[PDB]
C-alpha cells in the first residue's frame, strides 16, 4: 500500500444526533469544527441552497485541510468535488475570473441517461452509393450510411470478412478485425481473428453515464470530434482555450432545464475547495464576490491560516485572514483550534499504525513530547526513518536509540534557523 | 508466353526514347 | 552503452558509498567526509526504494561549495537506472506559455514512472528459400518461403502485407530474419555468407518486453490529438484536470488489477531560494497527494528575503513549508578532507600531481575557495604539457596562480582601482591624463 | 575591403612554449592576458574538460572583446563560435532559460566524415543475361544484367544483380545519357549529355558532360553540424501534404522549449554513431559581453548549467566595478556577477594602456586604414589619445583622411587633426557644454 | 525566346510530328519538337497565334 499524510482520515466520525464523538473515522479532538463541518454536509446534501460561502480559519497543523478532506469523502462519489489552491487562477491564455467560472461551472454535475444504438458483425459487401451488408452469428442486414462514415470505414482499411463494430449515435467506426472462418489464409499472417458476434446485429442500451456542466459546455465550445479528417483539421486550427461568453452559459443553462424537466435528468450540485485563499488578490475578490450572488453557483470552501495582514493586490488595505471585509461579510467562520498533549500522542499512535509500523510506549512518549516541543508535522515525518533505522539494525520495534539517532541526523525549523543565524558564511 | 521479346527488356526500349519516339524511330 | 558525457563537475562520484547496514566509510565511490550528510542520503535513498512512503520533501542546507549538490548526484547515481529522477533548477519554473503551478505539476508528474510487459511471438532462423509472384497490371501477389533453425525447417505462405513487409528492407537467401506475428516487423540479424552463426532451437519463441513511460507522457498522450507532438515539441499548454484526474484512476485499477507496475522517483529541485511564494503555496498543497514523489531541494542562503514578498525569512523559504519539511545540513571541510578531494578530482581528469605540488594546491583552496584550486588544476596540467614534461610541479602551479586570479584578489584591485571601471552611478575615467 | 573596429586582429601572437611576442598578430602589450587566452587555446584544442568559465575583466577600451576574438581566430573555423551580447537572451517567445539552453548546446559541433563508392558515367549499353531457371519453368530467366559505363578515359562493363531492374524502370534510365549509382546500397540515381545536347532541335532536358576520370570512384565527404540544428531538425516537421505540414506552414511556428526526451534521444544516437567511428565531437566556445546586464536568474540558471556533462567552454566578458546585480537590491557584487557564480570561473585581469602603446595602436590602425600619417601628426595624435581616449583618436582617423584628401593632398597633417578636433567633439568637452548651457542643451 | 507566332504543325501515332514555327520582324525559322517539349506544350495551351516566351534553361514556357 502506499499513504502520504492522509488516508488515516476516513470521514467526520458523527453519529445520527450530529454530536461528534471525541475519537472517531482517523479523528481526534475538533469537536466543534467537525459539528460544523457534517452541518454543512447536511444542507450541501439537501440540494436546495445555491452560493453558500464558509471559511474554515487557523493556526498551521490544525486540520483545515483534512476537514476538507473528509467533508468530500463523506459526501460521496456520486457529488462532484473540485479542490484548487489560490495560485491555480493565474493562467497564461485566459484571464483569471474566466478560469474562476470554469472551476465553477465544474463544481456541480448533472447525471443524465441515454440510449445507444449499435452494430457489428462481419462485412460482405462495400458497394458506393455506402450500403454495407452487415452480418451477425445469427442474423444479416443491410445498412446505408453518411459519406463521413464512409471515409472513417476508408480510413480503417476495412475489407470483405473483417468483423466491425459501429455505433449509430456518434459514428464511431471500430475494425474488430479479421473473421475466424478465414482462419487458413497464410501459415505466417500477421492479422489477428475473432469470433464472429453473438445476437443480431442491431443492438439497444441504456446508459446512466454521468457528467458536469462544464463539461457540455466545453463539449459545443471546442470540440474533440473524433476519426474525421475535416472534424481533426478543424480542432487542429485552435490549439488554445479561450473565454467562454455568456450567452453559451445561458444556452446550456436552457438545454438543461429541458432535459431535467423532460423528465431524463436530474441536478447534482458540488462543492468548490479553495485552499490559502490568501494567494488571490482584489480583483479576484472582488469578482468571487460578485459570482457568489448566482442562481447556479455552488457550496464554496476556504482555507486560511493568517493573523490580522494586508490583502494582495493593496498597498494598506489590512483585514483578518487576508480577505476584504466585503467577501468576509457573506461568510460563515468556522474557528479551528490547536491540540493538547494526549491529543498529539494519540494521532502520532494512528499514523504508526497506518504505517504497519511497531512503536513502543517509552519512545512514543517521547515522540510527543518532542512533537509539543517542536511541532506536530515534524513528529509525524520523523517515523519513517525511524522505522528504517530499526530495520538496518534488524529490528522491527522503534527504540529510544532510533529517535535519538533520527535527531541527531535530522534538524526542524528551530535548530536549523539556529545554526543559521550563528555562522559566518551564509 | 512472351507477347514481344523480354516484356521487362520491351518496356525498357520503350522507355529509352518514349512511345512516340519509338512510333517515329523507323 | 555509455552516453554522450565530458569530464564534469560531479562525474568523479558514483553512488554515496556506504556500508551493508548504512555506514559511511570515511572515503569511497568518490565521496570524501560529510559522514552524517552521506548517512542522511542513505536513509533517503532507502525511503525512496521501498516505495511506501510518498509527498515527503527533505531540505539540504548550508554554505556554497560544501556538498549538497554532490550529496543529490550520489544519490541518484546509487539509486540507478529504471528509477525516475528530475532534477531542475529553481529558474526553470518560470515561463511564457505555462502558469507557475502547471510547470510545477508537470515536474511532480514527470517523475513517476508506469512499466507494463507485454508477452511477444517472435520466429527466428536463417532464410533457406523464396519464391514471389507479381501480376503485371494484376492486384494480387502469391509469395512462399522456406525458413530453418538447427534442428526444424519449414516453409509459409504468405498474405498480402508480408510480401510487401519483406520487399521494403530486401530479403536474400543469406540473410538471418526474425519476425514477430502480431507486428509484422522485420528485423536483420547478419548474412550467414554470400558473419553471424545460424540460429539454432525451436523456429519459433516467446519472450516479454516491457514498456516504461512516465506518467506525466501519459497525461500528455491524453489531453489532445495532437498531444503526442507535444511529447517532443514541448508545446503543450495547461491541460486540463479531469485529465489527470481520470488518469490517476485509470493507472490506480490498472495497478490494482496486475497490468502494470508503478515506480515513484525523485524531484531534485536546485537553488530553491528563488521562487515565488504562490510556488511555495502550491508545493505545501501538492506534497499532500498519494501520487507524489519525494521531494529534494538544496538551499545555500541564510535569512533571506523570499520573493514576491517583502519580508526574510530563513533559507528563504516561508515558514509554512518549513513546517512540513526535513533539514539536512552540510557542514565546511577540513584541511585533508580539501586534499583528499583534490587528488581524487586530478584523479579523475588522469593528471599526474607531485607531493609538493598538491601540498600547495591543498594551501591555495584553503585560502581560497575550494573549487578555485580543482579548476587550477587542469590548466597547470596545460602548462606543465606545453612545457614538454608531463608531471606537474610547483612552478606549474605558481605560474597558473600568478596568470588567473582569484576572487579576493580581483576585489581588491578593483578597490584600489575604483576609477578604472565604471560605477555603479555610470562615472568611468578612460582618460589616462 | 571593409574595416570595422577589428580586421587588424589575426590571432594572439603566441610563440612556441606559450610566451606572447610584444608585438605580433595585430596586438600591442597585454601580454598575460594573452598568455592565459593561449593556455585557455590549448585546454580547448584538448577536447577532454567540460563547462569550464573563464570570465576577463578590465576598464573600457582595453582589449576585451579583441581577445575573445583573438581566440576565436587562433582556434580555426572549424570548432563553433557563438557570440552573444548579454542582452539578447531575453525573448519574446520563448523564456530565457530556453534561449540559453539553445545558446548553449549551439556552441557544441559533431563532424560527419564518410567514404563512398560510385559508378558514374554515360551509359553504353545494357542486356538483361538470359539463363536457366534454378527450378523447373518454362520461360525466360535472366540472372544478371551487363551495363556498360564510358567516361573520360574509362570504360568498364559490369554483372549486376537482376533484382536491380526496378531501380532502372522507376528512374526512366534511357540510354547513353547519363547514370550515377553506388556501389553496396544498390539502387540507381539519373543524374541528358551534352553528345545529344545540340542533337536536338530544342528540349527541356538538362544535358550533362562526360564524367571526369575512371567510371569507379572514391569520395570522402565530411560535414559539420552543431548539436542545435540536430534537435531543431528533429523537433521541427518535413514533408509535402500531411496535415502536419500545413498547420506549421500556416501557423508562423515561432519557438518551442524544445523537451529534454528529445535532447537525451540525439544525444544517445550521437554516442551510437561516434561509437562506430564514423563521427567525431567537437566542443566550441560560447563568447557573451556584457554579462552585466544578465538578470539573477539567467546567473542561477547558468550555475547548474556549467555543471552539465555536455557543457561547451564560455567565456564572460564585463567592464564593472562595485555594482548591484540586476534583479536584486542589495546585493553588491564585483563586475555585477554574483559571488556564487564567481566562485565557479576563472578571472583573467586586463590592464590599460601607455603613450606609447597608443601611439603604436594609432599608427597600426592608420596602416591598415590605408592612409599615410608622418610623425609630426601622429605625435598629436597620440596626446590626444592620451588626453581625450584611445578610441576617439581611433575614430578620428578617418575624417582626417576625408580632409586630407579633399585639399587634393595625400598625408595627414597638424592643420587636418586641428580641424577635426574642431569639427568632431568627444565626450568631456560635450559635457562641458552641456553643464554650461540652459537651453534644453 | 520570345515573338512565338506559331501556327503549329502536329498531326507513326502519339501525337507525331513535332515541329512549330517562330516568327518576329526580322528572323523566322522552323524548330522541331522532343517528346517531353510537346508534353510541356499540351499543358498551357497555345492557340498559334499567340506570342510565347520560353527558356533554353530547360524550365517552363511562359505565356506573354
Ligand atoms: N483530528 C485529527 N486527527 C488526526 N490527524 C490530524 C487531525 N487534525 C490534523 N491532523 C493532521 O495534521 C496535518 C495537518 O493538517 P492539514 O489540514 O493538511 O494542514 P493544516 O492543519 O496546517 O491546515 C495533517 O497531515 C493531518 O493528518
Ligand atoms: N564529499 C564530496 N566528495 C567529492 N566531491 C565533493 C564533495 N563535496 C564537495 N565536492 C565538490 O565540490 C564542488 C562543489 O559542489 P557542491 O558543494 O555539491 O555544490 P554547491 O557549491 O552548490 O554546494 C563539486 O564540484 C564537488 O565535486
Ligand atoms: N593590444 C591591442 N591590439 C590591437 N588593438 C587593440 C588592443 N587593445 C585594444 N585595441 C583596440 O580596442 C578596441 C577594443 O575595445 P574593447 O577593450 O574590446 O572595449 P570593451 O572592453 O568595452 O569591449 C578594438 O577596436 C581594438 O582595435
Ligand atoms: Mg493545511
Ligand atoms: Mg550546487
Ligand atoms: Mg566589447
Amino acid at each position: 500500500t502506499r499513504t502520504a499524510a492522509h488516508t488515516h482520515i476516513k470521514g467526520l466520525g458523527l453519529d445520527e444526533s450530529g454530536v461528534a464523538k471525541r475519537v472517531e473515522g482517523g479523528f481526534v479532538g475538533q469537536i466543534e469544527a467537525r459539528e460544523a463541518c457534517g452541518v454543512i454536509v447536511d444542507l450541501i446534501k439537501a440540494k436546495k441552497m445555491s452560493g453558500r460561502a464558509i471559511l474554515l480559519a487557523g493556526g498551521p497543523s490544525t486540520g483545515k485541510t483534512a476537514l476538507a478532506l473528509a467533508i468530500s469523502q463523506e459526501l460521496g462519489p456520486k457529488v462532484p468535488f473540485c479542490p484548487l489552491v489560490g495560485s491555480e487562477l493565474y493562467s497564461v491564455e485566459v484571464k483569471k475570473t474566466e478560469t474562476l467560472m470554469e472551476n465553477f461551472r465544474r463544481a456541480i454535475g448533472l447525471r443524465i441517461k441515454e440510449t445507444k444504438e449499435v452494430y457489428e458483425g462481419e462485412v460482405t459487401e462495400l458497394t458506393p452509393e455506402v450500403i454495407v451488408g452487415l452480418k451477425s452469428a445469427k442474423g444479416t442486414k443491410t445498412l446505408r450510411l453518411d459519406p463521413t462514415i464512409y471515409e472513417s470505414i476508408q480510413r480503417e482499411k476495412v475489407s470483405i470478412g473483417d468483423v466491425i463494430y459501429i455505433e449509430a449515435n456518434t459514428g464511431a467506426v471500430k475494425r474488430v478485425g479479421r473473421s475466424d472462418a478465414y482462419a487458413t489464409e497464410f501459415d505466417l499472417e500477421t492479422e489477428e481473428y475473432v469470433p464472429l458476434p453473438k445476437g443480431e446485429v442491431h443492438k439497444k442500451k441504456e446508459i446512466v453515464q454521468d457528467v458536469t456542466l462544464h463539461d457540455l459546455d466545453v463539449a459545443n465550445a471546442r470540440p474533440q470530434g473524433g476519426q474525421d479528417v475535416i472534424s481533426m483539421m478543424g480542432q487542429l486550427l485552435k490549439p488554445k482555450k479561450t473565454e467562454i461568453t455568456e450567452k453559451l452559459r445561458q444556452e446550456v443553462n436552457k438545454v438543461v432545464a429541458k432535459y431535467i424537466d423532460q423528465g431524463v435528468a436530474e441536478l447534482i450540485p458540488g462543492v468548490l475547495f479553495i485552499d490559502e485563499v490568501n494567494m488571490l488578490d482584489i480583483e479576484i475578490f472582488t469578482y468571487l464576490n460578485k459570482a457568489l450572488e448566482s442562481n447556479i453557483a455552488p457550496v464554496v470552501v476556504l482555507a486560511s491560516n493568517r493573523g490580522m495582514t494586508t490583502v494582495r493586490g493593496t498597498e494598506d488595505v489590512i483585514s483578518p485572514h487576508g480577505v476584504p471585509p466585503d467577501l468576509i461579510d457573506r461568510l460563515l467562520i468556522v474557528r479551528t483550534l490547536p491540540y493538547d498533549k494526549d491529543e498529539i500522542r494519540t494521532i502520532i499512535e494512528r499514523r504508526a499504525t497506518v504505517e504497519r509500523l511497531q512503536v513502543e510506549s517509552s519512545a512514543l512518549d517521547l515522540l510527543a513530547t518532542m512533537g509539543t516541543e517542536t511541532s506536530l508535522r515534524y513528529a509525524l515525518q520523523l517515523l519513517a526513518p525511524c522505522g528504517i533505522l530499526a530495520q538496518t539494525s534488524n529490528r522491527k520495534e522503534i527504540v529510544v536509540n532510533d529517535v535519538n539517532e533520527a535527531k541527531l541526523l535530522f534538524l526542524d525549523a528551530k535548530r536549523s534557523t539556529k545554526i543559521l543565524e550563528t555562522s559566518a558564511n551564509y | 508466353d512472351f507477347p514481344n521479346a523480354p516484356p521487362n527488356l520491351k518496356d525498357f526500349n520503350t522507355n529509352l526514347f518514349g512511345d512516340r519516339w519509338s512510333y517515329t524511330n523507323g | 552503452l555509455k552516453s554522450l558525457s565530458l569530464i564534469a563537475a560531479h562525474s568523479h562520484i558514483t553512488g554515496l558509498g556506504l556500508d551493508e547496514n548504512l555506514q559511511p566509510r570515511p572515503t569511497s565511490e568518490g565521496m570524501v567526509g560529510q559522514l552524517q550528510a552521506r548517512r542522511a542520503a542513505g536513509v533517503i535513498l532507502k525511503m525512496v526504494q521501498n516505495g511506501t512512503i510518498a509527498g515527503r520533501a527533505v531540505l539540504v542546507a548550508g554554505p556554497p561549495s560544501t556538498g549538497k549538490t554532490a550529496l543529490a548526484m550520489g544519490v541518484s547515481q546509487s539509486l540507478g537506472k529504471d528509477v525516475p529522477f528530475t532534477a531542475i533548477a529553481g529558474s526553470e519554473i518560470f515561463s511564457l506559455e505555462l502558469s507557475k503551478t502547471e510547470a510545477l505539476t508537470q515536474a511532480f508528474r514527470k517523475s513517476i514512472g508506469i512499466k507494463i510487459k507485454e508477452e511477444t511471438e517472435l520466429i527466428e532462423g536463417e532464410v533457406v528459400e523464396i519464391q514471389i509472384d507479381r501480376s503485371i497490371t494484376g492486384g494480387h501477389k502469391q509469395g512462399k518461403l522456406t525458413i530453418k533453425t538447427t534442428d526444424m525447417e519449414t516453409i509459409y505462405e504468405l498474405g498480402n502485407k508480408m510480401i510487401d513487409g519483406l520487399t521494403k528492407e530486401k530479403v536474400l537467401a543469406g540473410d538471418v530474419i526474425s519476425i514477430d506475428k502480431a507486428s509484422g516487423k522485420i528485423t536483420k540479424l547478419g548474412r550467414s555468407f554470400a558473419f553471424v552463426q545460424c540460429p539454432e532451437g525451436e523456429l519459433q519463441k516467446r519472450k516479454t518486453v516491457v514498456h516504461t513511460v512516465s506518467l506525466h507522457e501519459i497525461d500528455v498522450i491524453n489531453s489532445r490529438t495532437q498531444g503526442f507532438l507535444a511529447l517532443f515539441t514541448g508545446d503543450t499548454g495547461e491541460i486540463r484536470s479531469e485529465v489527470r484526474d481520470q488518469i490517476n484512476t485509470k493507472v490506480a485499477e490498472w495497478k490494482e488489477e496486475g497490468k502494470a507496475e508503478i515506480v515513484p522517483g525523485v524531484l531534485f529541485i536546485d537553488e530553491v531560494h528563488m521562487l515565488d511564494i504562490e510556488c511555495f503555496s502550491f508545493i505545501n498543497r501538492a506534497l499532500e497527494d498519494e501520487f507524489a514523489p519525494i521531494v529534494m531541494m538544496a538551499t545555500n542562503r541564510g535569512v533571506s528575503k523570499t520573493r514576491g514578498t517583502n519580508y526574510k525569512s530563513p533559507h528563504g523559504l516561508p515558514l509554512d513549508l518549513l513546517d512540513r519539511s526535513i533539514i539536512i545540513t552540510t557542514k565546511s571541510y577540513n584541511e585533508q578532507e580539501i586534499k583528499t578531494i583534490l587528488s581524487i578530482r586530478a584523479q579523475e581528469e588522469e593528471v599526474e600531481l607531485s607531493s609538493d605540488a598538491l601540498d600547495l594546491l591543498t594551501k591555495t583552496g584553503v585560502e581560497t575557495s575550494l573549487r578555485y584550486s580543482s579548476n587550477l588544476i587542469s590548466v597547470a596540467q596545460q602548462i606543465a604539457m606545453k612545457r614538454k614534461n608531463n608531471t606537474v610541479e610547483v612552478e606549474d602551479v605558481k605560474r597558473a596562480y600568478l596568470l588567473f586570479l582569484d576572487s579576493a584578489r580581483s576585489v581588491k584591485y578593483v578597490q584600489e582601482n575604483e576609477s578604472q571601471y565604471i560605477d555603479d552611478q555610470g562615472n568611468v575615467q578612460i582618460s589616462i591624463a
